[PDB]
């Protein structure tokens, strides 16, 4: 009965919160519902941050799905139980990601970032990203990459520019 | 490595490609008559390689 349902901007999908939040004991079968609710007017660009499973390659006995709109087993998006997640895009501003696990394929891991975004022509208070993003600027210098190629975390390191001014310290701005 | 991408690398027209060399850090794979009418019009943009 894990139902961790998220909402709003970027925030975080973590495999973990089904043992930090005891929704399960160790020891068992899991089976969690990560409602990922959009800002309003939106849609959701999954982005795999961590992905990592106890048994690859083997569907029934941990996968993990990323069933949009609501969870029916028509709109199923993509079913990832191999090596590596694909970033997918869904259509709707709502989506129904779970994981499937085994009591010895308990180990399996995963760790996510969805982002909120519309049509292309953003405007005040969205970033525009190609391909059809309008991202909020908030996540422009988040830290995380919120879109394609790292393109909202740019230009966002400025400390100093000098000479011997720059080593007016312990180095020779003593001697 | 374009596989894995298909989403991210793989441009949709050319022009979209020549942007992309600008606004990112990219490199292209266009055919060779396209290259030279870009790279004079365009004083940004180089042909690497054969
Ligand atoms: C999105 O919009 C503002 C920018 O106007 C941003 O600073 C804020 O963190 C975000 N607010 C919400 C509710 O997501
Ligand atoms: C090429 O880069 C230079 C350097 O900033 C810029 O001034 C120029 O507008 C660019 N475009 C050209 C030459 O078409």
């Amino acid at each position: 009965d894990c139902q961790f349902e998220l909402s709003g901007a970027d925030g975080i999908v973590r495999s973990s919160q089904v043992e930090q939040e005891e929704k399960t004991k160790p020891g068992q079968a899991v089976d969690c519902i990560w409602t990922i609710k959009a800002t309003p007017k939106a849609k959701i660009y999954l982005r795999f941050l961590d992905y990592q499973m106890e048994h690859s390659n083997e569907c029934k006995r941990n996968f993990v799905a990323v069933y949009d709109g609501s969870s029916a087993i028509e709109n199923l998006k993509a079913k990832f139980c191999s090596t590596v997640a694909n970033d997918v895009m869904l259509k709707t501003g709502v989506g129904v990601i779970r994981m499937w696990a085994d009591e010895g394929s308990r180990l399996s891991r995963f760790r996510m970032l969805f982002t909120s975004f519309v049509e292309p022509p953003c405007t005040s208070s969205t970033f525009f990203c190609h391909s059809n993003m309008c991202i909020n600027n908030s996540l422009v210098c988040n830290g995380v990459q919120n879109c394609a190629y790292p393109w909202d975390e740019n230009h966002c390191k400025e400390k100093k520019k000098a000479g011997l001014f720059e080593q007016i310290t312990k180095t020779h701005g003593t001697i | 490595f374009m596989s894995s991408r298909r989403q991210s690398v793989l441009v949709k027209s050319n022009e979209e490609g020549i942007q992309r060399v600008l606004t990112s850090d990219y490199a292209f794979l266009m055919e060779s008559t396209t290259i030279e009418f870009v790279t004079q019009r365009n004083c940004n943009l180089t042909q690497i390689g054969g």
